[PDB]
């Protein structure tokens, strides 16, 4: 028998190298159909109608609020937005098997996360105009979103630096005594970066309850998968840190709520992280940078299709109940709009302030030096934009 | 905006992301081993400056990496090992600093550490940089001055599109590593004549674009512009004659153009946008003041983006803009 | 050796590690949230800076991780998210790069850019730093200059094991992300009387060791130790009184302390064993000379290592010694 | 079927969770066992005798080496070493392998692949005291060997940053349609780098002729492999980069060559990259600033005494030849040690040169600001030591 520390092993006579299964890649989980008849009756949830409508009500919401976003960033009224289009069962499908307060950190196409969580279209809206009410204080660029109350961390831009700290979240929670699992969302793209490879270790071998959600939605801006990877997809990876890992249909809200609810119990139950690769389909421009039809679903597989007709099989919902619904979204939604657009900007001296906990003096300096500025050349400045 | 912008055989009007792209072309038709690589450069890259490339010059040397910054400069720095010219792409200069340790300890450490038996010369970084109007934390980014105190690599900014094409040749074929910063805010607003053909500008030279008698200004980039309408305020609105120097490499820098500059005005402003503490002009005023001690006759301003992150909303208030620098110019003239 | 190393309750007799191991035993004992984690932390670490903690606090509380530095400093800033003390350790201060990214674009920038809606206030990063006689390009290094272009982090470097056990003691209770320097040559060479029970030494305020009324000498880690020395020198050989000053904090670094100084004495030597170009005595002497321009009477001098990387059979001609100082000094008095 | 292009995969209509395999790893590949003796007769080599011989002195020679400069490290005289105990069959067994002008990236353990090559023992010294015959110019700190004539690049410290760089050597010799193959030698604890994950996936996705070599000797100065990884060691994270992979025993020289010839072979002719972990242990401290009783082969299974008694088998070697050589080899290495110690060090000039190609004018200035210096105070100098 092999003696070595490094593994647990046989020993083998023969030169064999081990190839990959990629053509042949870990099967894509599903609960139901495009048609959204159920496949498996063993596999379907029963989850109830309040909650099945609120999935519904929070894609479609998520939908209205970004066709009016996106149109606001075309008429140069935000500075950049980006769309959720195609991705918005893997947001609440997850968001809706986690308990209220786990904590979640993003990427940035996770916004119906946000919205399953009762995030108010105002404080959207607030940060993608940089205004007063945002609790972010204009700061970042927008859908940049943040909730300490909500228990999602901000955003930040760059790519995958979220999931090493997701676990670090993770293994304090545990040490806490928690029953709080911590979830890390990424892209396909950004799982290529060192990042990804820190954090997949690093839970693995501290023995961490975190679930890993990567959107693998073909493409990173222009970038197909064919030249992001060359195994089996981010789910194949899980198996060589020692992760448990599944593959999910992204456009099946049941198939990703189930396996997020138990991911979700067997990590907070085993301190052991879970991986859960959902498949899906950028359907809109990768931002308002973008234009997407420079380098390449929408009307055959779509998650908030195949939701709509799971609801009329159940008799859940009708014609009737959707125009209404589309009505009354759009005036909540154009509501929120007006209320954001018509605030003012904060105070110029929020510039300086949260660098430090505590304002050094040499910063409060250029804060006067800034004030003392605008007392003299105010005239060639926006201030009649900016609260006080 | 901010700013306002304003021999060799044939020309063409060229915006600066236009000149990038003629500066590849340039460098591939007459260098066989070049390559150009990074994310999403294949289809000609996020802001235009690889269009065509491929096409041109087949996929096997205009190609997309995988999402990893210290992959994509790990990688060129061993295609320069070879021998073989590499012009790796960062897609924001914000996003360099997973590439910190392979540019730092390796690339800017390789032909020392090997006493010259290898070396990754011909290896080249570019990456758009600096603020665009609403580009917030991280996609506003001047890291200059993180670099300069790297012994080893050449850092190189320029503020035109024929700047930009000349510096970029000289960049690609320096026997050093380089990393070429490209103001992104130009990319299309800048456009001016490029020789279609090849054609070098010296790296560790500055130029004075305007001489003048009552003070020396001092920029890179964007920032050159803002500085050159200071020099017209400052004649119009005070009678003040400024010299305007681009320093267009930030290391290693062109101490004597600037030393020869001060030691004839007598007075120092230079300006910059990245963030005042530890900023690259930290090094100009230590060195000129040091050099030109006898002949300063005002303290050395600095007017520089103040020390936080790069804001969203605010940035308005928080570039060194012209009316920063015209004031600063201004209290220093009265000293 | 380059240098020679020269209330609170009881105290015992420690060198550097041990006061070291003092202030994390302190914090542990206070801070039932508090952890250590790194490279081969649990045995003690490399520099036995972490002997008998595990076996103290329990091995959930002071652990090895994977071989990763961006890994570490992530994990660190996620712990310390969650409101629980972290003390991550970078192995070597030349390790630190691979972070980069995480220390620049998340640590410093976390609060700032959520409104403070989050934060990771309570992580610490302590890491060897400086020469040691024989640790050549990457054993040897001194960082601190990278770090001080970021607003959000401080950086803190002491010079004794009284001095360190107190600053680490403040860095690890200070509500923003620092990064704490150990001079690895200290960690044996220097010893002396410690309080065994916690104190505090304020971040960003430096301290004068030595009054002195005709020249300024500031430096921070072992070269204090190096400018003490040159101080005597100084007296004894040409009848010249130093005022020597530890920075202490490099960011955000004493200002007032360092200018009350050159007020009073009219010239300021600066020195480090970093690389000059781009090194923080560029940011100390800018600001001074606009500070203290109608008061400073020579040059401001900065005696620092060469525009190298560090060498390992060259390091007694690499490093800015004694005798390099005293003549920088023995000039600026001839001014 | 399912339609995403991430990933080429059938649906699976039950939710089940990918376990990894790590107490049943991949088996480890040998050939001799610890008598020497050939397992499977058609997994035999049969290697020459000449070439064994090489095999067997070139590990005993660079044994001889380690212990003559371990000593000097413990007096003194050199600043830091570290051996190779324990791991000298996966270099020689792997360089024997490789064509000569294949070029080689390492960690700083490998020095048995110099040996194999003919390195001249005059220059290991030559490293190690920083003299000036080191074509290194004194630089680097002792064991960060390379040589441009060998094709082995300069070893640097800062652990896995060769990883992509070996890469994109390995792409341009592609380009150059080389028929040359790349090989990156690592540990198991540098393969915890984002770097690694870097390069194993552009490796895979740029499809390059490389090979990566992981030396897992069960430790990373102290941490064991448990608390490293927790999958089935580095050889099965390879399959999920879409990388051919295989574990070997690094004790077995002929495994360790089979492995790297086929996998020389293949990566060569289908530009695609081959993993190879050598599962060995690491029989010394971890340096000579380590001891390793701190926190933890030599008798039982070592690579050198499995080769000799395979020469014993073949009537290849014998005591007598056995004491000729270990008497030959502690002459030709106390030689290049008398030699090494009796000469100066390189000009203090060399500090400033290659930082550029060129030597920027301001760095000039400091090295007249040190020839100055040094006129004035250089009685306070080690001059004497140092050329010119
Ligand atoms: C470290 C690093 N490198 C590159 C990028 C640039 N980039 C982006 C932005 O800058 C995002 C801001 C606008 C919010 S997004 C992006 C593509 C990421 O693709 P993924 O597949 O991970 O995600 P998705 O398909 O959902 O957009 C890149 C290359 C980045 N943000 N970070
Ligand atoms: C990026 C980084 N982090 C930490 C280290 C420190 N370290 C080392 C040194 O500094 C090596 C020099 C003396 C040559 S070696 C080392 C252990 C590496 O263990 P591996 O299993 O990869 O290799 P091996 O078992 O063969 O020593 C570490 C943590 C390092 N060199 N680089
Ligand atoms: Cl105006
Ligand atoms: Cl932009
Ligand atoms: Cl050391
Ligand atoms: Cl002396
Ligand atoms: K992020
Ligand atoms: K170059
Ligand atoms: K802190
Ligand atoms: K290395
Ligand atoms: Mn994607
Ligand atoms: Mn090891």
């Amino acid at each position: 028998k092999p003696q070595f520390p490094g593994a647990s092993a046989e020993f083998i006579d023969k030169l064999e190298f081990i190839q990959p299964n990629v053509i042949s890649g870990i099967p894509i989980y599903r609960v139901m159909d495009r048609q959204g008849q159920i496949i498996n009756p063993s596999e379907d949830p029963h989850l109830p109608k309040e909650k099945v409508l609120k999935l519904y009500k929070s894609m479609t919401l998520l939908n209205t609020m970004d066709r009016i976003l996106y149109e606001s960033q075309r008429q140069g009224r935000i500075s950049f937005y980006m769309t959720n289009y195609g991705e918005e069962g893997t947001h609440v499908g997850s968001a809706a098997a986690l308990d209220n307060t786990d904590l979640v950190f993003g990427q940035y196409r996770e916004a119906g996360v946000l919205m399953y969580r009762d995030y108010p279209l105002e404080l959207f809206m607030a940060q993608c105009y940089g205004n007063i009410s945002d609790l972010g204080k204009g700061r970042q660029m927008p859908v940049h979103y943040g909730c300490k109350e909500r228990h999602f961390v901000t955003i930040s831009s760059p790519l995958a630096t979220q999931i090493p700290q997701a676990v670090g979240a993770a293994y304090a929670a545990k040490r806490a005594n928690a029953n709080r699992v911590v979830i890390c969302y990424f892209g396909e793209g950004a799982a290529s970066e060192g990042d990804a490879h820190a954090g997949f270790n690093f839970a693995a071998t501290l023995e961490c309850p975190i679930i890993f959600f990567c959107r693998n939605n073909g493409y990173a801006i222009s970038t197909p998968t064919s030249e992001q990877y060359r195994g089996d997809g981010i789910a194949a990876r899980g198996p060589g840190y020692g992760i448990m890992s599944i593959r999910v249909d992204g456009n099946d809200v049941f198939a990703v709520y189930n396996a997020t609810k138990e991911a979700r119990r067997r990590a907070v139950a085993e301190n052991q992280p879970f991986l859960i690769e959902a498949m899906t389909y950028r359907i809109g421009h990768h931002s308002t940078s973008d234009d997407s039809s420079a380098y390449r679903w929408d009307k055959q597989d779509h998650p908030i299709s195949r939701l709509r007709h799971y609801l009329l099989s159940q008799g859940w919902w009708d014609e009737e109940q959707e125009k209404a619904w589309r009505k009354q979204s759009r005036r909540k939604v154009m509501e929120a709009f007006e209320q954001a657009e018509r605030k003012p900007k904060p105070n110029p001296n929020l510039l300086f302030s949260d660098v430090y906990q505590e304002m050094p003096a040499q910063l409060r300096k250029q804060q006067e030096s800034l004030a003392r500025h605008l007392q003299t050349y105010g005239e060639h400045y926006p201030l009649d934009h900016f609260d006080k | 905006a901010h700013f306002t912008f304003q021999e060799y055989g044939q020309t063409q009007k060229m915006n600066l992301f236009q000149s990038v792209t003629s500066a590849l072309d340039n460098s591939l038709a007459k260098d066989p081993t070049a390559v150009i690589f990074g994310e999403d450069v294949a289809f000609g890259g996020v802001f235009r400056c690889t269009v065509g490339l491929r096409d041109k010059y087949g996929k096997d040397r205009v190609f997309n990496t995988p999402l990893c910054e210290q992959g994509i400069v790990g990688f060129g720095i061993g295609i320069a090992v070879t021998g073989a010219t590499a012009i790796a792409e960062i897609q924001f200069a914000d996003y360099i600093f997973p590439a910190f340790d392979q540019i730092v300890n390796e690339a800017a450490k390789y032909r020392y550490r090997s006493g010259d038996l290898f070396n990754c010369g011909s290896l080249t970084i570019r990456s758009p940089w600096g603020c665009v109007g609403h580009g917030a934390l991280y996609h506003s980014q001047s890291p200059e001055a993180f670099f300069a105190h790297c012994p080893g690599i050449k850092v190189v900014i320029p503020r035109s599109p024929f700047q930009a094409k000349g510096l970029l040749l000289s960049c690609i074929e320096d026997k050093n590593p380089c990393i070429f910063f490209e103001p992104k805010i130009l990319y299309r607003a800048a456009a001016e004549e490029v020789p279609i053909e090849p054609y070098n500008i010296p790296l560790s030279q500055a130029e004075v674009i305007q001489e003048g008698s009552d003070v020396t200004l001092v920029a890179w980039g964007t920032q050159v512009h803002v500085i050159r309408e200071v020099a017209s305020m400052a004649k119009e609105k005070l009678g003040v004659s400024c010299e305007v120097i681009d320093l267009r490499t930030i290391i290693p820098w062109d101490v004597d153009t600037i030393c020869k500059s001060v030691i004839k005005t007598g007075r120092l402003l230079i300006s910059h946008e990245a963030p005042l503490t530890g900023g690259f002009a930290s090094e100009i005023s230590s060195t000129v003041q040091e050099e030109c001690f006898l002949n300063l006759e005002a303290p050395i301003s600095r007017v520089c983006g103040y020390d936080t992150p790069f804001p969203h909303i605010f940035e308005p208030f928080y570039i060194p803009d012209k009316w920063k620098c015209y004031d600063a110019l201004r209290k220093m003239i009265n000293y």
